RNA sequence: UUGCCUCCUAAAAUGUAACGGAGGCGCCCAAAGGUUCCCUCAACCUGGACGGCAAUCAGGUGUUGAGUGUAAGUGCACAA
RNA sequence: ACACAUGCUACAAUGGCCGGUACAAAGGGCUGCGAUGCCGUGAGGUGGAGCGAAUCCUUUCAAAGCCGGUCUCAGUUCGGAUCGGGGUCUGCAACUCGACCCCGUGAAGUCGGAGUCGCUAGUAAUCGCAGAUCAGCAACGCUGCGGUGAAUACGUUCCCG
């Protein structure tokens, strides 16, 4: 790990609107990331005809 | 801010800001911001994460926007292009579909003027 | 669009023809000069010869084609370019 | 006296999961993941040397280690390119940092993709290594929207000890990767 | 055309003519020199956001077909 | 694939959008004009008061205007073409080919080369209204009606008749 050349790697805590917390390493110097969507939030992770269109109108 | 995959502009009154979402325009803005209870006269600077949550929840709930909307409209055009309908033949040719006048104008369909 | 209050328009002529066709279960090619009747689910599998003014064009109705007037699938004027 | 979460979740669960599924003779033949390479091909660095300096800050912010610039090893006419012009940047991720990046990518970045319908399971090549592209660096959170000159794409590849595509697919599946089904 | 360099002619040492057959040179490099240490190509196959036969990334096959400042030969993967 | 010609809407801040408020003239009406009320978001639907009309309906009729708020010079809260969905009405029938409404979409366009046109006062410029034809309308046309309202004319050398 060549000494000076890298950006600093802080400890970090990730917080979400659904309450999920994460303790990770990050490049953010604050050390805290509040984020809206995650692996728990997202509708893809959670799983979320012309004749019918005809009979709806007239039937 | 960040909403439904979009990036809301720096300073706009919220009813104008929401219009950068591909499924929404000024009327749907005066609906959404009335239903959520968020003042339309706010900036994008004074928006909070909570307000963004209520917004995203509402407009994902009752409205189709952005990528799914585009996929769907494109899907309608290719739907009528496949069945060999008249409008489909028009979309193929690159001409006006609505029964308008093709003898002179229609340049917005045809594109820039190519001389003979 | 025709208003929903009136219901979709099919002339009694080919209404009767397609009924007689699908009650005997035979699928024939029906010769119709009516461009103006909308397509109904009753028509879904049949085949029509429709008038483009010069001739009759073969039209095989499918599911995707419901809710459309007949004439749309027989083009009128011929343009091959310059 | 420390631990990344994905390294942990791998060592405790996934290992046994695969050992029940594929019934390996030896505990060694269990596929683990070797390295994660991130690469941004520029290509307009042929015309403008300034863009590379944008790519550098991108990768270095996203990953957390300074990128390694690549020279063009051939000289090509049509792309307006000679030998020795810096074309593209590459970062190799191993051990801890590899794990932590994998986790930020799985848990955060990929859910933030615009119209994310998932990843294709078909991107494995013959050996069970997995490469997928990305269109815009805006997805990551250590990168600021405010400061971007222009959206730039990057390739992420996860190269694994897996022998085939079945094993690798199972490993990434177990690992929380969002694959479509076909 | 006339000096110098390489091949062939040239008859398995060396040498060998013709207005015989092919090419080059009248420089370049302050590193493209010295040394210590490390590495292996070209091509082909599969997979990757622009990106295509061919740019950069990953994996596989590959004993030498690449590459050697500059012609050609004799060499060089043990690496020149 | 094109070229010409007359028009309309524009390219924005003397402006756009929301709210409040003031002033016309002329016209049109029988199987026609159709009100209050009710249902719609809105085209409109239900309904029929009252009128062959200085009376009733077209609202007491306008819009630009005035007061206020917001937008802050940007391809934008400019521009509305195009295209998708969803409707209403006319009509035996809106596919080729009607108008209108609603949601979304949001292109060219930054005052326009050579040239060229109109206009001498209630004129130009700009703002709405009505009518004829007509079941419906391609009406931005045409014929009228009024609102607000300029600049300049030294002068006959030159172009046109
Ligand atoms: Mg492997
Ligand atoms: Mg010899
Ligand atoms: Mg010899
Ligand atoms: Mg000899
Ligand atoms: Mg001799
Ligand atoms: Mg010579
Ligand atoms: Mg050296
Ligand atoms: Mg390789
Ligand atoms: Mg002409
Ligand atoms: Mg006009
Ligand atoms: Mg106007
Ligand atoms: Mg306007
Ligand atoms: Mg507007
Ligand atoms: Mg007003
Ligand atoms: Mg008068
Ligand atoms: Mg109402
Ligand atoms: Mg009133
Ligand atoms: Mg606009
Ligand atoms: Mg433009
Ligand atoms: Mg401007
Ligand atoms: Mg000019
Ligand atoms: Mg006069
Ligand atoms: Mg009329
Ligand atoms: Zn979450």
């Amino acid at each position: 790990m060549k000494t000076g050349i890298h950006p600093e790697y802080v400890d970090t805590t990730v917080q979400c609107g659904c309450g999920h917390s994460f303790t990770t390493r990050s490049t953010k110097q604050s050390g805290t990331i509040v984020v809206e969507v995650c692996s728990q939030c997202h509708p893809f992770y959670t799983g979320k005809g012309r004749v019918a269109r005809f009979e709806k109108r007239y039937g | 801010a960040r909403l439904v995959g979009v990036d809301l502009p720096r300073d706009k009154r919220m009813e104008i800001a929401l219009t950068y979402i591909y499924g929404i325009g000024r009327t749907r803005s005066n609906e959404i911001l009335a239903a959520t209870g968020i003042d339309k006269n706010m900036r994008t600077k004074d928006l909070t994460d909570d307000q963004v949550t209520v917004l995203r929840d509402y407009i994902e709930g009752n409205l189709k926007v952005e990528g799914d909307l585009r996929r769907e409209v494109q899907a309608d055009i290719r739907r009528k292009i496949e069945i060999g309908c008249y409008q489909g033949l028009r979309h193929r040719r690159g001409l006006p579909v609505r029964g308008q006048r093709t003898k002179t104008n229609a340049r917005t369909r045809k594109g820039p003027k190519r001389t003979i | 669009p025709r208003s929903l209050k009136k219901g979709p328009f099919v002339d009694d002529h080919l209404l009767k023809k397609v009924d007689v066709q699908n009650e005997k279960n035979t699928k024939q090619v029906i010769k119709t000069w009516s461009r103006r009747s909308t397509i109904i689910p009753d028509f879904i599998g049949h085949t029509f010869a429709v008038h483009d003014g010069r001739k009759h064009v073969p039209v095989f109705v499918t599911e995707a084609m419901v809710g459309h007037k007949l004439g749309e699938f027989a083009p009128t004027r011929t343009f091959k370019g310059h | 006296k420390a631990l990344p979460r994905l390294k942990q979740r791998y060592r405790e669960e996934i290992r046994e999961a695969l050992q029940q599924e594929f019934n390996y003779a030896n505990v060694m033949q269990i596929p683990g993941v070797v390295k994660v390479v991130v690469n941004m091909g520029v290509g307009d660095a042929a015309r403008d040397a300034k863009l590379i300096n944008g790519a550098i800050n991108d990768l270095a912010l996203i990953t957390g280690q300074k990128p390694e610039v690549r020279r063009a090893r051939k000289s090509i006419a049509q792309f307006k390119l000679r030998e020795g012009m810096p074309i593209g940047a590459r970062v190799t991720l191993r051990g801890d940092r590899m794990w932590e990046f994998l986790d930020r990518l799985i848990s955060i970045a990929l859910p933030r993709i615009r119209d994310f319908r998932g990843l294709s399971p078909k991107q494995f090549d013959g050996t069970g290594n997995y490469t997928f592209g990305l269109n815009e660096q805006s997805m990551f959170h250590e990168i600021d929207v405010d400061s971007i000159d222009r959206p730039r794409g990057m390739d992420i590849t996860v190269v694994t000890t897996a022998t085939n595509d079945a094993e690798g697919r199972a490993l990434l599946r177990a690992l929380g990767f969002p694959f479509k089904e076909n």
